[PDB]
Order: structure tokens, then C-alpha cells, then sequence
């Protein structure tokens, strides 16, 4: 199941790390590492996962189709500005519906 | 949304919800607190709202019960918490709506807890086919003097 | 190109009248020192809700296949659903029952649901129960022939 | 939990049974025992549940 | 890989390791995990 590790590591560069601070739905400094031979990311539905996927894509395009994991294949409710400021307007819903 | 407001009577007026205290009429809740990501928390209130919709729509004027008794839910709770779904069923209890639920071979412990039968369906190629099953709690004992 | 040309001065706005009142100044007198932060934000890992962990314990149908196929090879005969219940009382109880019905429908050997047969089964924490089942022929060759992708 | 469904019926038109005959993929006659205390309908992707 | 709450089982069955992300107020925190470390955390949740 998991043991096709052969070709990896040698030819290509392989993503195993993340460094973060005050990003998106997260706050403060965070870190993590991917397993060089396959990995999954898990958490509650609406556990900042989509935003963490964005955190990667922002380094790897001019302009991403933001928030794409939670918002399938189209323009989204969240953008660079919201992630940077930590805006979560639609989310909280009853606290201040901007929560910067 | 402007066109919807102008043409649609429904859009002419927003709709709200609030949790009251029966004993005094006091307000406790008036809005959502978790509405983003892919999660949800509203479902307990919205469950009772939907029960209101169906019970009223199925009930004669002022009848305590909806005269039509049954409600159905396709995919039922393959997307809802265990406690949320239990509260949904309980809300249906409040008006006694005989609730039916569907799931894509999922939502196990919940359906065990809150219902008492299931109808198993499988497709062998072009043919689908049914079976009928139920689970009965022990009148003898769940387990004597133990957890139940 | 930079040569001036004789054209009229129209719309001649005077501007920048140098009044001393127009002077304001840097006021670092507000000598603040804003927040430096580098703390490692790990936190409690388990708080997440229950149904998440229920999926964390979700039944595996392949091991269930292993168990059921071994059981039917041992029986070497058709086995009704209640018989299966007592033969290997499951903990994911109606999960295994629904999967067993799906097997019987996928397996071809006669499947019937017109009768009530019952079995009593205990869950993961022993708490015991009763069930109501139809009868059907579960057998080694049938399920073995079929694969369980 | 399930009591008001047992009370139901006497209160309102509740549903406990179903049959089919060559409907969709359900060849021949197929039947379903809905319980007076709630029921479920469980099947994998593209099973005929919908 | 990314996954909703459900179907994690096969990921356990078919992946080396997992990271997890939290929801905690309007604030989320992460964790780098191995599968059995995650199982031990779930066991710690069950026991406590």
C-alpha cells in the first residue's frame, strides 16, 4: 500500500516542511513537516485545512483560485487580504462577523 | 439580490430565530456562532426550525400534531454530528414525526442509538435488492448492574 | 523637447503658501515597542468531537471479509444471518450485518428476507442486545469467488 | 427516545412498510420493514437507495 | 493528501503519516503526527 517509495527523493524536490506565523485562520508561529514518503492532513470540517492549503499555493502562483479546497473550483469568499488580516467574517457569524 | 428583493416576496423580508425560555419568555440565543469552514453548529436550532416547517405544514390549523406523521431524510446524517442528529430526531419527537433516514453505508452508532430498524440495499450490477433488519434492546438486561 | 514655448498661463493655481502654521513634526515621544512574538503554538491534540473519533474507529470491511470467509470455509455450508451472529458476534454489529447482506446480494447464493430470526450480541463495552434478521445462504465458495474491493 | 413514534400512528399517519416490483434496479418484488421506532436505509455508492 | 472527517480509515491504511489541524475558537493550531502516535493520542483521549 505505502511502499512505492523507490523513485522519490532522488530526481525531484520533495515538500516536507512548513513555517507559519499569523496566517489565515491560524495565529502566532506554527511549524510542521510532511513525511517524505506520503502524508495526509486531517481535522474537523472547518479546521483551517483549506486555508492551510492556500498557504502553500500563495507561494506558487501569481494569483490562486483562493480558498479552493472548501470552495470548489471557483471564486471564493476568502482572499489574500482576509488571510493576512485573519478576517473570518462569514465564519464567526455572531461574534462580530469580521473578527480581525 | 436587488432583483430577488423586488420580485420575490420571500426576499422582501429577512427571517430570524431566537431561543426562548418557556418560563419567563427571556431571550438566550439570537444568532449563529459557527458558520464557516466546512463545519457547522447551527444544526440544533435549524433542526427545530425545520421540524416547525414540516409539522405545521402537515398539521391542521392549531392541531397539536401534524396529521401526516412521516418525514424522510436522504443522506440523513452522513454530514451531521452524532449529537446533532440525535437532537434532530428528538425535535421530530416533539411533534411525533415518524422519522426515516438514509445514509451511504455510514452513520453507524448514531442510527443504532436512535432508530430500531434498517433496510439494507445492495446493487449486483444492474439489479438492486432489499433486505429488512432490526435491533431490539434486551428486556432481560443490557448487562446486569453494568453500563447500559 | 525640454524647450519652453510661448503659451498662455491659464488655470494658474497658486499653491504651497509657506505659512509656519503648516509645520507639524515627528512625535516619537510615543515611544511604544510593539509585540515581538515567536512562541511555538502547539496545543491539545485530542479535543475534536466524537464522530470524528468514531470514524477514527470505523470498521474495516477487509478484515471482516477475512473473518467471514474463514468462518464460511470452516462451516463448509450455507449460513443464515443469525447463525453468523452467534458464530462470530460482531462489535460493529449492524455494520457487519448490513455488509453481510450486501455480500449475500453480491455473492448470488439464495438471499431471502421474509422471516424473523434473532440473535443477541454484545458491543465493544459488553453492553448486550438483540437483533432481528432474515435468513440467507452464506458459503465459502460464493464469497471466495467474489472479490471485495 | 423512540416513544412518540409508538404514540404516533394513533396521532398521525406514520409509515412502517414499503414494497417495490421492478422499480429501478429492484427486479422482482422487494420489501422493506420500517420500524414503528424509526428506521434507516443503508447502502453503498449507487446501490438504489436514492 | 486532504480529506474530510470521514474516510480517514483508508488513509491510516494507506499512508505513512499525518498532520492534523485544529479548530479552537477563531483560532487553529496544527500537529505533526505519525499514525500510531495519533492512535495513542486517541487512546489518551479515551482514557482521559
Amino acid at each position: 500500500m505505502n511502499q512505492v517509495s523507490g523513485l522519490a527523493g532522488k530526481e525531484s524536490f520533495i515538500l516536507t516542511r512548513i513555517e507559519l506565523f499569523n496566517w489565515g485562520g491560524f495565529h502566532g508561529l506554527h511549524q510542521a513537516a510532511i513525511h517524505q514518503d506520503g502524508t495526509a492532513v486531517i481535522g474537523p470540517t472547518g479546521s483551517g485545512k483549506t486555508t492551510l492549503v492556500d498557504a502553500l499555493m500563495t507561494l506558487l502562483l501569481a494569483n490562486p483560485r483562493y480558498n479552493l479546497a472548501s470552495t470548489g473550483g471557483h471564486e471564493s469568499d476568502r482572499d489574500l487580504i482576509s488571510y493576512v488580516r485573519g478576517v473570518s467574517g462569514p465564519g464567526d457569524g455572531g461574534e462580530g462577523q469580521s473578527h480581525i | 439580490l436587488g432583483a430577488k428583493a423586488l420580485l420575490d416576496p420571500r426576499f422582501r423580508l429577512e427571517f430570524a430565530v431566537s431561543v426562548m425560555d418557556r418560563q419567563s419568555g427571556n431571550v438566550i440565543e439570537s444568532r449563529t456562532g459557527s458558520q464557516g469552514g466546512s463545519g457547522g453548529e447551527k444544526e440544533i436550532i435549524a433542526s427545530y426550525v425545520l421540524t416547525a416547517s414540516l409539522s405545521y405544514a402537515l398539521s391542521p390549523a392549531g392541531s397539536r400534531y401534524p396529521l401526516f406523521g412521516t418525514i424522510i431524510l436522504d443522506e440523513a446524517f452522513s454530514r451531521s454530528s452524532h449529537a446533532v442528529a440525535g437532537r434532530i430526531i428528538a425535535a421530530l419527537r416533539e411533534f411525533g414525526l415518524h422519522a426515516v433516514f438514509i445514509t451511504p453505508n455510514k452513520e453507524m452508532r448514531l442510527l443504532r442509538d436512535h432508530t430500531r430498524s434498517a433496510i439494507v440495499v445492495h446493487r449486483r450490477g444492474q439489479n438492486s435488492n432489499m433486505a429488512s433488519l432490526s435491533w431490539e434492546e434486551l428486556e432481560r438486561h443490557y448487562q446486569r448492574r453494568g453500563n447500559a | 523637447r525640454k524647450q519652453e514655448v510661448p503659451l498662455p498661463a491659464v488655470g494658474v493655481a497658486v499653491t504651497g503658501i509657506p505659512a509656519i502654521e503648516r509645520l507639524r513634526f515627528k512625535e516619537v515621544d510615543d515611544e511604544a515597542e510593539q509585540t515581538l512574538d515567536l512562541s511555538n503554538h502547539a496545543a491539545d491534540l485530542t479535543q475534536i468531537g466524537d464522530d470524528f473519533w468514531d470514524a477514527f474507529n470505523g470498521l474495516d470491511r477487509e478484515v471482516l471479509i477475512q473473518q467471514t470467509l474463514q468462518l464460511l470455509a470452516k462451516e463448509n455450508r450455507p449460513v443464515g444471518l443469525a447463525e453468523l451472529a452467534e458464530l462470530l458476534p460482531p462489535a460493529h454489529d449492524l455494520e457487519t450485518f448490513a455488509v453481510w447482506i450486501g455480500m449475500a446480494r453480491e455473492a448470488g447464493i439464495e438471499v431471502i428476507d421474509s422471516q424473523r430470526e434473532f440473535a443477541e450480541l454484545s458491543d465493544g463495552e459488553g453492553r448486550r442486545w438483540r437483533f432481528n434478521l432474515p435468513t440467507t445462504g452464506l458459503e465459502s465458495q460464493a464469497l471466495m469467488d467474489i472479490d471485495w474491493e
